[PDB]
RNA sequence: AAAUUAGAUGUAAAAAAAAAAUCUUAUGAGGGCGGAUCCGCUUCUAAUAUUUUUUUGUAGUUAUUAUUAUAAUAAUAAUCAUGUUUAUUACUUAAAAAGCUUAAUGGCUUAAUCUUGCCUUACUGUUUGAUUAACAACAAAUCUUACAGUCGCGUAAGCGGGGCAUAGGAUCACAAGAUACAAAAAGGAAAGAUCUUGGAUUUUUGGAAAAGCUACGCUAGGGAUAACAGGCUAAUUUGCGCAAGAGUGUACAAAAUGAGUGCGCGGUUUGGCACCUCGGCUUGACUAAUCCUCAUGGAUGCAGAAACUAUGUAGGGUACGACUGUUCGUCGAUUAAAAAGUUACAUGAGCUGGGUUAAAUACGUCGUGAGACAGUAUGGUU
RNA sequence: AACAAAGCACUUUGCAAAAAGACGAUAAGUCUAAGUAUUGAGUGUGAUUUCUGCCCGAUGCCGGCUGGUUAACGAAUUUUCUAAAUUGAAAAAAAAUUUGGUUUCAGAGGAACCCCCGGUUAAUGGCGGCCGGUCCUAAGGUAGCGAAAUGCCUUGGCCGUUAAAUGCGGUCUUGCAUGAAUGAUGUAACGAUACAACAGCUGUCUCUAUGAUUGACUCAGUGAAAUUGGAAUAACUGUGCAGAUACAGUUUACCUCUAGUUAGACGAGAAGACCCUAUGCAGCUUUACUGUUACUAAUUAUUGAAUACGAUU
RNA sequence: AGACAACACUGACUAGGAUAGCUGGUUUUCUGCGAAACCUAUAAUAGUAGGCAAUUUAAGUAACAUCUUAGUAGGUACAGAACUUAAUCUCAGACAAGAUGUAGAUUUUCAUACCUAGGUAUGAAAUGCAUUUUUUUUUGUAUACAUCGGGGGAUAUUUUAUCGGUGAGUAUGUAGACUCGGAAUGACAAAGAUGAAUCUUGAAUAAUCAGACAUAGAAUGAUAAGGUUGUAUGUCAAAAGGGAAACAGCCCAGAACAAGAGUUAAGGUUCCAAAAUUAUUAUUAAGUGAAAUAAAGAAAGUUUUUAUAUAAGUCGACAAGAAGAUGGGCUUGGAAGCAGCCAUAAUUUAAAGAUCUCGUAACAGAGCACUUGUUAAAUCUUAAAAGCAU
């Protein structure tokens, strides 16, 4: 399939669910792994649609057209969102398929980029993509430390320090 | 549904895989790698302090489970005539 | 592409001996001390396991090489084999899948699968303990024990009261067998009783033989469930703002214009929930997201004029007519302009009753019909 | 605009004891009628002009076989219990047969309805698709009419009428969903029916003004009513069974009446109106369930004979 | 016309004979205890029955509750990528030896035809670079022998930093029907201890069967509802009192009656209004705020921190400079740094992009990057982050 159209059945209805909320110190998906720069969702955990991620991709291509770059996607739309009619009454079963979506935890990377381009030219492409995506986004470089929840592990900070009851 | 636990010491499995107690004791959940390295068993021991599985070289621990009563010696006195003066049984034999 | 057959892990198979320690066990020494066998302390011995532990030995046989005088010594290699090599035997060979009466889940590979032999226990009566006192009661249910009776398989121990497990409703009436209970004066019988058994979309499946209209309607109730309004909400809206800027603007992003979007306000439209069971006329009040009038910034795209956009600003004004029951909308002709919204979509104990609108009636459509209709038409105690 | 109506049409009625129809806990009997097929009753349509097409398959009704079916009746069959007798058994014994009583089974033949054949549309009713061709039906909407009292789309198109036409009139039509006695269509005459236009006329309006009488107001006389938990009964914002004179906060207000006015007191009155509920009702409908009748058919009895023919075989 | 038949007519009036699982009502005091709005069944869903269970007071208790210690069942949060699901990323290939042709130095060893055990040669090898090597016409070792179709282009034919597929990865993510790892909590039972009899049984015998809100976590809806529906806990219901301005459900706390500057909870202490105008250190200048947080975002508001510049003159202003090959080549009517395309090693300078912003039809021309000088700061430059504000 694709990162926007999975090889799943639209008839099997999926429960709403919730995005992951790491409460045990997990940094899963909070670092740049493939590209040199990344786009991080820094505010809150959300469920992004496939039409919003497609527009974000078009915005990065429209701004970087005519140049050499490699765009990576770290999210996959594998969550079916079934919307019942707004004009319908409550009950009478679950709604029909509307669109695909993906659940993203806080401080996770959405897009990564690698190419022979200038940093400022990539900051603008991610700035525009962030403007059109739901929530607040941030520019990240490869090598930056991971994030535990909403706290960055900077200046020798470790996960065991965040778990230690004594922190004063 | 199926044998998640297997019948061990002093237990019997039912038709529907239900595990029962076969003696009066205390339930025990344990594993026996000597008998099977991938099974877990349920047992019943007579002493709450016993630990299963028992070592294969130790004597079986078993209880009598009987009560002593005086034996009944039968008396050969069954009468032949009933209280009404009638025979309790009449015997007939054929002839060829 | 799809027919059959043959394959698809590895190891082991002469043989050990010895010392200590760590537990754990013992219906071992009838151990000892207290309160033979029970309980608490316990020393010794024995057994399993564990240590990478202190080690000793690792031959014999067949052959090879070297040395020594065919034999001895050392080293190297091979070595399950007294057995019709198609060897055999033991252990090992992820997960999924196949199979196991039917879906799914769990389970079985050391059997619950498969093959074969002999069989019918898919037995009769009674009965134990459970399902943390089955289904959060009762009942119909599920699992299980023992005794008696007598059959099967097995060398034996023993197993067997259907199926690997989880998806088939009673009473009543009726019918077929048994039991020897009672027998309405008496002898019989009939009709009854007990046990076994059978026939059910009794499917509203704890089990009635059962179609509609009412706008001519009635009674008891509910607002415990609707239509109007209010309340909550804000998907949506013919309501707006801000951010970013693909693009249009001969040039030039932001004079004007603004794709698909993101962040919000507001409570006008259509909706959700269920706290709670029209229009016109007259007369206002209020809001400001402004149609005119007043001040004003920007405008390769502000010469002037007029208009565009935007900022202040709600004092006053925003009229007349034709059509439509109309708010709305369309149109005629003037005007500086002929803008909106809230107020129970202001105002019927102020008016109107054209729309909606009970009884009458007709048309079309639907209905076997009585009748019905988000239909249409004339009339209808304000 | 509904009903009736003159007219039109269909069905029915032969009168010999009761013409049919209606009435009669149910009859005698009455009306029909001192009538007789040009009579009476029932049904639909609704003067007259011009007309009333296709389908008898379904439903209803009528007619029809020396037919089928066929309840009662009935040829031929059969059983339970018991009494007595016989046979049998004659051992602890039933069992079988005949008869009496008692109690069951049983159906060759044998009515109407029904099955079957035909007739009937001013009987209830029906009157097509696909692309000149083709499939289907009992038959496929004929004549005429047609944005209609019938039309959702829709304010259909065009013309006339208006300064401006969702109206009205004329006209074309592919008419969601016209149609021929549930009649089709066009005039004269008639209408407190409905719609539209013109002229005149007007206080309907622009836009009201003045005048008159009676009430309203005051004095004297007489003297009600609905209503009322109790009240010392302000404004705003908020709150709250979610719209406050009464709660919170703040503001404002000397006490008490009269005449006006109706914004609120979710004002009053009417269980008035709607929706829903009840194993509550009523009337009506029908191929709902279960029943009773009209009516039809057969037959014991009242009720006795003759002859022939036909069919069973 | 369901019209009329004497208040009434889709069937009058009157006398006799009803029911109503529905609505309303049910009258003195004191005292003790004290629910439920759930399950199952029902022609049920406004009802009813049986349970759970409120009450009365006897008979029992190895009762019941709680904690401690040891033990047991079970897989949630979390975490992870093993198995399974979605998507994505990387790799798909290396060494040793041998062989091959080559350029060498012409020493040594070896095989050869010689001469006379040496030597002239003549060949090979040794030494140094390549080449061949994942199934080859190259064996071995180590490894998963480790890869196929289609479509472009190149020349029946080969090739790919293109698509799909296979293999490998202790690569990245994803989770109601994934759980290898794995809590707390809760549940079961044993002993002991504690406690307010709270437990069981016997006998007697009810009410209740739309619950509401808060908190956490879900399904549903639209990650809306004072929405609907489960789970856990509590309150209200049936609970007054203090706090939350007013307040069923929130924070405290359970009212038998009085007295007290009594002791406290939540909550507060300038005045309304009982109690601090009580102390310490900072921030804010907006009445922001002060008992119901409006967002993204903007910005010489301010503070702090962390980097950083400065008499080698920071920062700002001012003065002058800012060359030459050269009008780079192409394109174009024209393209001269500045429409577009390609290139953009140099050169000389205190420095100067084959050119960043205006300008010309094209040149010209005015600025910038950059360079020097003058003025001039002795805690005084610039930037970022954070806090509170606009
Ligand atoms: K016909
Ligand atoms: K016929
Ligand atoms: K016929
Ligand atoms: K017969
Ligand atoms: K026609
Ligand atoms: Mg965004
Ligand atoms: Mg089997
Ligand atoms: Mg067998
Ligand atoms: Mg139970
Ligand atoms: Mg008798
Ligand atoms: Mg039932
Ligand atoms: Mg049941
Ligand atoms: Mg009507
Ligand atoms: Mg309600
Ligand atoms: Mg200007
Ligand atoms: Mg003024
Ligand atoms: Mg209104
Ligand atoms: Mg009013
Ligand atoms: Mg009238
Ligand atoms: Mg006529
Ligand atoms: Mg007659
Ligand atoms: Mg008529
Ligand atoms: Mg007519
Ligand atoms: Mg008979
Ligand atoms: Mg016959
Ligand atoms: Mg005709
Ligand atoms: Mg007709
Ligand atoms: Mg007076
Ligand atoms: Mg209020
Ligand atoms: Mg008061
Ligand atoms: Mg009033
Ligand atoms: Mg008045
Ligand atoms: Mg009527
Ligand atoms: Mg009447
Ligand atoms: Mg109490
Ligand atoms: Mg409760
Ligand atoms: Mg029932
Ligand atoms: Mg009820
Ligand atoms: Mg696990
Ligand atoms: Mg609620
Ligand atoms: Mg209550
Ligand atoms: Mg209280
Ligand atoms: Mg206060
Ligand atoms: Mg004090
Ligand atoms: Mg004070
Ligand atoms: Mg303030
Ligand atoms: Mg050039
Ligand atoms: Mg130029």
């Amino acid at each position: 399939g694709s990162w926007l159209e999975p090889n799943l059945n639209r008839k099997k209805k999926m429960m709403k669910g919730r995005p992951r909320v790491p409460t045990g110190g997990s940094t899963k998906g909070t670092t740049v792994v493939w590209g040199d720069y990344g786009l991080r969702m820094r505010d809150h955990h959300r469920r992004i649609s496939a039409q919003q991620l497609k527009l974000a991709e078009d915005t990065i291509k429209q701004r970087l057209r005519g140049q050499k770059y490699r765009l990576y996607k770290r999210v996959a739309c594998n969550v079916g969102v079934y919307v019942s009619g707004n004009e319908m009454r409550m009950g009478k079963g679950k709604g029909s398929f509307d669109h695909w979506a993906t659940r993203v935890a806080v401080n996770q990377i959405i897009f990564e980029i690698r190419g022979q381009l200038h940093e400022q030219v990539i900051r603008d492409a991610f700035r525009l993509a962030g403007h059109k995506l739901p929530g607040l986004y941030e520019f990240v470089k490869k090598g930056d430390p991971p994030v535990v929840g909403i706290t960055k592990l900077e200046d020798g900070l470790t996960v065991e320090d965040l778990k230690n009851p004594r922190k004063k | 549904r199926g044998t998640l636990w297997h019948p061990g010491e002093n237990t019997i499995m039912g038709r529907d895989h239900t595990i029962h107690a076969a003696v009066a004791g205390y339930v025990k959940y344990y594993r026996d790698p000597q008998l099977h390295p991938d099974r877990q068993y349920i047992g019943v021991v007579f002493n709450r302090n016993d630990k299963l599985p028992y070592p294969k070289d130790a004597p079986r621990k078993r209880k009598l489970g009987l009560v002593a009563v005086p034996r009944k010696v039968e008396e050969v006195e069954k009468p032949t005539m009933s209280a009404s003066g009638l025979p309790l049984f009449v015997t007939r034999h054929e002839t060829i």
